[PDB]
C-alpha cells in the first residue's frame, strides 16, 4: 500500500500542471443554476430602448 | 504594422485549407516577408487574397495560386529551379528555402534590379537574378529540375521547355478567355505531357501569347 | 485573446512550444457534418480537443441573390426573401414589403396588418422550435426534435392553408397579404394555441432541469454587454445577456403596440440563458397568436391588399372593369415604380434583426438590394466565442447562435 | 430459378435497409427533415440516416449546389461504398431552380454526380419526397442487380 | 423623430465639420455624407459621443454607380440601442482607391469588409484578414459590379477524364431573358 502511495505522490509531484488560459466550468455550479433566477420577463413599453 | 500576424493568417486561411500539405512550402510561406517583395505603394495590402499588380500586365500571384503551384511542383533539396517572371522576387525567395538554387528570370530591368536588392536584403544567396526575355528562359544554366512560370500563358515555347531536365516538372497557368487552368507538365521521352492541376486566373505574360490571325 | 501558446499555472514552457507552430492539428468541421448545417466549413485548430482557432469558411450556399435581384421587378423579387432564413420565410418577406411601402408611402389595410402579426409569430415559433430542439440534438438529446417537429408540422399546415405552400409562402405582398384567411383556419389556429403550452412544458420537463443538459449549456458561450457591441449582436443574442431590446417594442412596426407580450431576458448571457429565453419567447408568441385571432374575428370585413397603383385588383373586378384589367396587366408585367431613395427597413426576425437596404431609382426594379442577415454577424463571432472551449462545446455554440446559411451566404 | 430470385432477395434487403447520408444543403433540407419526423416517420421504412458516407447507400441532394460546394459533394459521394444511389430533391438540385442564371450555382446536380430520381418542387413536400424515395425502390426492384 | 434627426444631424455637422460633407433626412432616416479621409474618425465619434451613442454596427455594404467619377459608395449602418436611433454614413470611393478599415472600432466589421472586397473589388487598408468570403476559391471578378454578367463567365462540371470538378466556359441551354417593361410615361407630380 505504501509502495502504491509513493507512486501516487511521485506522479502528481513530477507532472501536475493545469492550463490557465482555457474556459472551465464548476459542475456543481452548473447544476445549481436556477432557471427562475436566471431568466425573467420584462414589460418593455413601446418606443423604449435600453 | 504587424506583418507577422498577417503572414500567419495568410498561411492559415489561404494556403493550408487549399490542399497545400507540403510542410516545406508552409514553412517557407510562413517566413518570407511578402510586403518586402511588393512595390512600396502596395505594402499595406501585401497579404490580401488577390493578385498584386507589379507593372502593366504583371502581377504577384495570389497566395492560394502560389501555394498550390509550389505544392505540386514537389521541390527537393537538390533541385535547380527556373522561376520565369520573378517580379520583385517573392516567389524565388520562397522556393529558395526548399530547392538547392533558383535562377530567377525577369524581363523588366527596373524589377530585375529591385529583385536583386530585395533578395540580398533578406539574405537570400541561392537565387541568381538573370535579366532577359521571359520566353527565352535562361538556357545558360540549363537543364533545370523544375520550371515555374509566374503569369498566365497561352503556349509555353519549346525553347523554354527544352531547358527542362528529363523527369523535370513545369507548372504554368494557361489562359483560355475568361478561364485559367494551372497545368503540371512532366518531361517524358523528350515530350512534356500536361495535366490539369487546378483553376486560377492571372493576366497574360508578354511573349507567351498564341498566334491568332484571320479565321473565316 | 490568443491561447495557441499554452499557458500553465506552474509557468512551465515546453521545448516544443518554443518552436514555431508548423504542424498543427487542423480539422475540417463540416460541410458534411451533422452539426455543421450542411454548408459550414469551419476549420478548427485543436490542442488536446481544446479549440484554439476557429476559421469559418462560408459561401458554400452563396447563390448571388443580390445580383439576381437587380434584373427582376419588385414583385418578382419577393420569393427571394423566402429563401434566406428559410426556416421562417414570411418574416423575411416582411422586411421587403416594409421597405417598398415606406418608399412608396403606402398604407396597408388593417386586416392585412393583423395577419402579418399573426403569421410573423407563427414563424417565430417555427424557428424557435427548430432552434431549441435541434440545439438539444446537438448536445445528444435524440427525442426533443421529434416532439418539436410534430408541432412544426402543424404550423406548416397553417402556412399551406393560407397560401398553398408549406414553406415558401410568397404570401406577404407590398400592400398587405395576398389572400384572406378562411374562417375555419382561424378556428384551428386557436385550437392549436390551446395545446401548444403543453408541449413547451414537456420539453421543459425533459430538458430544463436535466443535470446533463445544464452541464452542456450553463457557463458555455458567455456573452457580456461589451461583447454584444463588438459583434453586432441582435435578438436573443443580446437579450440573453440582460438587454431588454426587442424591435417590436423599441422601434414598433405593424400593430404590435396594441398586443400584450413581455420580453424575456437572461442574467448570465450563456447558452443556458439563451435557451430559456427562446422557450419563453415561444410562450409569448403563442399568446400573441391568440390575441391576433381574436382581433381578426372582431374586425369588420375588409380588403387584404391596398389595391390602387401598388397591387393588382381582385380577379372578379379584373374580368369586368376596364381599369381593373389594365391595372392587372401592367402590375403583373411592369409592376409599380418605386420613387428614388434609399431606406433600411428592419424587423425583429426570429433569429435577430433582419433588414433590407433598398436603393430605388424611380424604375420598376431595385438598383441595389442589400440583405442584412443576423446570422452573418453572429457566426463571425464564433472564433471569439469558441476560443478556450472543448470540441464537444462547438456544436452547442453553433446551436446557440441560431445560424441558417440561406441568409448568411445569400 | 436461382439468380433472379437471388437478385430479388438482394433488392429486398437493399430497399428495406436504405441508409441515407446526413447531408442537407438548403431549405430542401427542412422538408427532408419533416419526412423523418413523426407525421411521416421515414425510418419506419428502414430508411435511416447515417452520418458517415462509408455507411450510406443513398445521397439526397437537398438544396442548391454552388460551385464552391460542388467538389465537397463529389468527394463524399466518391466515398460512398457501392451500391450508391442519388436522389435529386427540388428545383435547385434538379436544374438550378430560382438561381439557374447565377454565376455561383451549379445548374443541376447531375453535372456533378449521377442521379437516380428527380423530385420536383421548391421544396417538394415531405410527402412528395417520401413518394420519390419509394420510386427509387421501384427502380431498384425493376433493375437492381448485385452490382447495384 | 424628424425634428430629432435634424437636430442630431446639426450636432454631428458642428462637432465634425471637416468629416461631414452634408446631411439629409429622407423617409425618416438620417444619412451623413462623409469624406473618405475622415470616415473612421467620424464613426468613432458617433460610437462614443453621449448624444449619439452608435455602439452597434448593423452592417457595411457598397453600391456601384458606373456613371459617376467615384463609382462606388460605401455605406455604414449604425444603431444605438441606448439612444434608440439609427444613422447611415456614406462615403464615395474611386475604383482602386483604398478605404480605411473599421475593424479597430468594430471587430465585427471584419466580415463585412471582406464581402465588399469580394463582391465589389474594393480593398481596405488596415485589414488583418482580407480575402474573398462568398465566392469560390480563385474566383475571377467582382459580381456585384454593374458590368459583371449575372451568369458570370465560367461554370463547373465533373470531368471523368480528370476525375475532378473543373471549370469550363459558360454555355446556357436557354439564354438569360431580360424583359424591358418600363413605360415611356413618367406620370405627374400633383401639387
Ligand atoms: C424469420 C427468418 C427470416 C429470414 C430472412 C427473410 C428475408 C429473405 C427473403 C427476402 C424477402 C422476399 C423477397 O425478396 O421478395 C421478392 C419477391 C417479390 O415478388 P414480387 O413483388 O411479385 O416481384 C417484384 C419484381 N420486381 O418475393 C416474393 O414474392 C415472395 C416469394 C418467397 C421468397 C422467399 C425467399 C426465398
Ligand atoms: S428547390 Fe426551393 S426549397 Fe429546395 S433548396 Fe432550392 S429554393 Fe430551397
Ligand atoms: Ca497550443
Amino acid at each position: 500500500g505504501l509502495v502504491l502511495l509513493v507512486a501516487m505522490i511521485g506522479a502528481i509531484v513530477l507532472t501536475m500542471r493545469h492550463r490557465k488560459d482555457v474556459k472551465r466550468q464548476n459542475v456543481l455550479e452548473q447544476m445549481w443554476r436556477d432557471p427562475a433566477k436566471t431568466m425573467e420577463l420584462k414589460d418593455v413599453k413601446p418606443g423604449q430602448g435600453l | 504594422t504587424d506583418f507577422a500576424q498577417r503572414r500567419t493568417m495568410m498561411v492559415d486561411t489561404q494556403v493550408r485549407p487549399n490542399e497545400v500539405t507540403s510542410y516545406p512550402v508552409i514553412e517557407a510561406m510562413l517566413n518570407v516577408p511578402r510586403e518586402q517583395f511588393v512595390p512600396e505603394s502596395r505594402r499595406d495590402v501585401a497579404y490580401v487574397g488577390n493578385n498584386i499588380d507589379l507593372a502593366p500586365g504583371r502581377v504577384l500571384l495570389e497566395p492560394r495560386t502560389l501555394g498550390k503551384m509550389m505544392d505540386i511542383l514537389n521541390l527537393q533539396n537538390g533541385d535547380l529551379v527556373l522561376d520565369v517572371g520573378c517580379g520583385y522576387g517573392y516567389s524565388a525567395a520562397v522556393m529558395a528555402r526548399i530547392a538547392e538554387a533558383v535562377v530567377a528570370v525577369e524581363e523588366d530591368a527596373a524589377m530585375a534590379a529591385e529583385a536583386e536588392g530585395r533578395l540580398a536584403a533578406q539574405d537570400v544567396f541561392n537565387v541568381a537574378v538573370v535579366q532577359g526575355a521571359l520566353a527565352e528562359g535562361c538556357p545558360g544554366q540549363a537543364p533545370y529540375d523544375a520550371i515555374l512560370i509566374e503569369g498566365a500563358v497561352e503556349q509555353v515555347p519549346e525553347a523554354l521547355t527544352e531547358q527542362l531536365r528529363e523527369g523535370g516538372r513545369i507548372v504554368a497557368l494557361f489562359r483560355e478567355g475568361n478561364l485559367g487552368i494551372v497545368r503540371l507538365g512532366h518531361k517524358l521521352d523528350g515530350r512534356v505531357n500536361w495535366r490539369f492541376a487546378f483553376n486560377a486566373v492571372a493576366p497574360l505574360l508578354p511573349g507567351f501569347a498564341r498566334p491568332r490571325g484571320f479565321v473565316l | 485573446g490568443d491561447i495557441r501558446k499554452n499557458s500553465y499555472d506552474d509557468g512551465s514552457m515546453d521545448a516544443l512550444t518554443g518552436e514555431q507552430s508548423i504542424r498543427n492539428f487542423n480539422i475540417n468541421f463540416g460541410p458534411q457534418h451533422p452539426a455543421a448545417h450542411g454548408v459550414l466549413r469551419m476549420v478548427l485548430e485543436l490542442d488536446g480537443e481544446i479549440v484554439e482557432r476557429a476559421d469559418p469558411h462560408i459561401g458554400l450556399l452563396h447563390r448571388g441573390t443580390e445580383k439576381l435581384m437587380e434584373s427582376r421587378t419588385y414583385l418578382q423579387n419577393l420569393p427571394y426573401l423566402d429563401r434566406l432564413d428559410y426556416v421562417a420565410p414570411m418574416n423575411q418577406e416582411h422586411a421587403w414589403c416594409l421597405a417598398i411601402e415606406r418608399l412608396t408611402g403606402t398604407v396597408i389595410p388593417r386586416r392585412a396588418s393583423l395577419i402579418r402579426v399573426l403569421y410573423s409569430e407563427i414563424g417565430r415559433i417555427l424557428n424557435h422550435l427548430m432552434g431549441v430542439t435541434t440545439g438539444a440534438m446537438d448536445v445528444g438529446a435524440l427525442t426533443p426534435p421529434l416532439w418539436g417537429f410534430e408541432a412544426r408540422e402543424e404550423l406548416m399546415i397553417f402556412y399551406e392553408r393560407a397560401c398553398g405552400a408549406r414553406l415558401h409562402a410568397a404570401y406577404f405582398r407590398p400592400g398587405g397579404v395576398h389572400q384572406d384567411l378562411p374562417p375555419d383556419l382561424l378556428d384551428d389556429i386557436e385550437e392549436w394555441c390551446e395545446r401548444f403550452p403543453k408541449l413547451v412544458d414537456d420539453l421543459d420537463t425533459l430538458l430544463t432541469e436535466n443535470r446533463i443538459f445544464k452541464q452542456r449549456l450553463v457557463d458555455i458561450g458567455i456573452v457580456t454587454e461589451a461583447d454584444a457591441l463588438d459583434w453586432g449582436y441582435t435578438g436573443v443574442m443580446v437579450r440573453g445577456s440582460g438587454l431588454a431590446w426587442d424591435l417590436r417594442r423599441s422601434q414598433p412596426y405593424e400593430c404590435y403596440d396594441e398586443f400584450d407580450f413581455q420580453i424575456p431576458v437572461g442574467r448570465n448571457g450563456d447558452c443556458y440563458d439563451r435557451y430559456l429565453c427562446r422557450m419563453a419567447e415561444m410562450r409569448e408568441s403563442c399568446k400573441i397568436m391568440q390575441q391576433a385571432v381574436q382581433k381578426l374575428r372582431a374586425e369588420p370585413a375588409g380588403d387584404v391588399l391596398a389595391r390602387g397603383k401598388l397591387t393588382p385588383p381582385r380577379r372578379a373586378e379584373m374580368k369586368r372593369d376596364m381599369e381593373s384589367l389594365i391595372h392587372h396587366f401592367k402590375l403583373y408585367t411592369e409592376g409599380f415604380k418605386v420613387p428614388a431613395g434609399e431606406v433600411y427597413a428592419a424587423v425583429e426576425a426570429p433569429k435577430g434583426e433582419f433588414g433590407v437596404y433598398l436603393v430605388a431609382d424611380g424604375t420598376n426594379k431595385p438598383w441595389r438590394a442589400k440583405l442584412r442577415a443576423p446570422g452573418f454577424a453572429h457566426l463571425q463571432s464564433i472564433d471569439w466565442m469558441s476560443r478556450g472551449h472543448m470540441l464537444a462545446d462547438v456544436p452547442a455554440i453553433i446551436a446557440t447562435l441560431d445560424i441558417v446559411f440561406g441568409e448568411v451566404d445569400r | 430459378f436461382l439468380l433472379t430470385t437471388t437478385e430479388d432477395i438482394i433488392n429486398w434487403a437493399r430497399n428495406g435497409s436504405l441508409h441515407w447520408m446526413t447531408f442537407g444543403l438548403a431549405c430542401c433540407a427542412v422538408e427532408m427533415m419533416q419526412t423523418s419526423m413523426p407525421r411521416y416517420d421515414l425510418e419506419r421504412f428502414g430508411t435511416a440516416p447515417r452520418a458517415s458516407p462509408r455507411q450510406s447507400d443513398l445521397m439526397i441532394v437537398a438544396g442548391t449546389l454552388t460551385n464552391k460546394m460542388a467538389p465537397a459533394l463529389r468527394k463524399v459521394y466518391d466515398q460512398m461504398p457501392e451500391p450508391r444511389y442519388v436522389i435529386s430533391m427540388g428545383s435547385c438540385a434538379n436544374g438550378g431552380g430560382y438561381y439557374h442564371y447565377s454565376y455561383s450555382v451549379v445548374r443541376g446536380c447531375d453535372r456533378i454526380v449521377p442521379v437516380d430520381i428527380y423530385v420536383p418542387g421548391c421544396p417538394p413536400t415531405a410527402e412528395a419526397l417520401l413518394y420519390g424515395i419509394l420510386q427509387l425502390q421501384r427502380r431498384i426492384r425493376r433493375t437492381g442487380t448485385l452490382v447495384r | 423623430s424628424d425634428e430629432a434627426l435634424l437636430e442630431l444631424a446639426e450636432h454631428i455637422a458642428l462637432r465634425r465639420e471637416n468629416d461631414v460633407i452634408s446631411t439629409q433626412v429622407a423617409f425618416g432616416e438620417l444619412t451623413v455624407n462623409a469624406t473618405l479621409s475622415g470616415v473612421i474618425g467620424l464613426i468613432e465619434f458617433l460610437r462614443n459621443d453621449p448624444n449619439c451613442r452608435f455602439s452597434t454596427l448593423i452592417d457595411i455594404t457598397a453600391v456601384d454607380n458606373p456613371a459617376r467619377p467615384a463609382r462606388f459608395d460605401v455605406v455604414y449602418h449604425l444603431l444605438s440601442m441606448y439612444q434608440n436611433q439609427r444613422i447611415r454614413v456614406k462615403v464615395q470611393v474611386r475604383e482602386d482607391e483604398l478605404v480605411p478599415s473599421l475593424i479597430g472600432v468594430f471587430p465585427g466589421a471584419n466580415w463585412y469588409e471582406r464581402e465588399v472586397f469580394d463582391l465589389f473589388g474594393i480593398l481596405f487598408s488596415g485589414h488583418s484578414d482580407l480575402r474573398r468570403i462568398l465566392t469560390d476559391y480563385g474566383f475571377r471578378g467582382h459580381p456585384l459590379r454593374k458590368d459583371f454578367p449575372t451568369t458570370g463567365y465560367v461554370e463547373v462540371r465533373w470531368s471523368d477524364i480528370e476525375k475532378r470538378v473543373v471549370y469550363e466556359p459558360v454555355n446556357l441551354v436557354q439564354e438569360y431573358r431580360q424583359f424591358d417593361f418600363l413605360s415611356p410615361w413618367e406620370g405627374a407630380k400633383y401639387v
